[PDB]
């Protein structure tokens, strides 16, 4: 689906997540589809998170 | 450390301890905190973020909050595998970038 | 055993997996189902009782449910302290007494 | 709050229960004694689960 294929892609392509959280979400994707759009939120912010680690 | 974290504790298994930090207006009055855990030896990791937010694959005996300028990590059903060092982590609008807290020992008897 | 579960599994976290079990008028089909976790080198502790509740403190990531003859156990998100054997429990009106299934294993990967 | 004693001493005495879900229980009363009847079914329920693992 356009949507939930789009999420699966961008999670892929966030920078800052290691492989078990991607891996995490992807797996979230995959059991509810039309869980995309909270799926892609919970990864951008863990994405954002992730990022204070390159500072600490 | 910006932000101020409780004191170190040591607390038995099966407690209930709870981590609590303090920060200001353009810290945590207006950005969600997050939680790294640093087990000894290990790199740090995240484990909760955006306030309340669990990393995939950590466990929910792990919640956390976030009220005014202050936020809290409690661990519930504490466990041996817990001791860790763990620091709050949140986006400072005045510095434009990372603060971060001095630690919190959890040890467990 | 007298009750019927299905195999074990391995499965990542995040992953949902279903426990179910099969059983006969005599216990499940008149009876309700309670689950039992068994975590490595610890006590059997009951998670879900009455079909479809909760024990207190366990996480709602479980979820129960009974059909004819039949029942499951359905854990979400699943995570690595969720590695363990899972049991099913019933009544039994023939046997007068407590029958179980033998035994699931979830192996978090 | 008779009927509510009531519940509290009845869920103390069930012999099945372990500490934590007495507690838990006798806190669900206590944050709404109102829910007392409900309380008091469930705990009833779960110490008879409790006994499945007498058997176990």
């Amino acid at each position: 689906n356009k949507d939930q294929q789009s999420a699966f892609y961008e999670i892929l392509n966030m920078p800052n997540l290691n492989e078990a959280q991607r891996n995490g979400f992807i797996q979230s994707l995959k059991d509810d589809p039309s869980q995309s759009t909270n799926v892609l939120g919970e990864a951008k912010k863990l994405n954002k998170a992730q990022a204070s680690l390159k500072s600490f | 450390p910006v932000l101020t974290q409780s004191p170190s504790v040591s607390a038995a298994p099966r407690q209930r301890v709870t981590i609590s930090v303090s920060g200001s207006n353009s810290n945590i009055g207006s950005n969600t905190v997050n939680w790294i855990q640093q087990l000894p030896g290990r790199a740090p990791e995240l484990l909760m973020y955006d306030d309340d937010l669990l990393a995939p694959g950590v466990s929910d005996r792990f919640s956390g909050s976030r009220s005014g300028t202050s936020a809290s990590l409690t661990i519930s059903g504490l466990q041996s595998e817990d001791e860790a060092d763990y620091y709050a982590a949140t986006w400072d609008d005045s510095l434009n970038g990372w603060v971060f807290g001095g630690g919190t020992k959890v040890t467990v008897l």
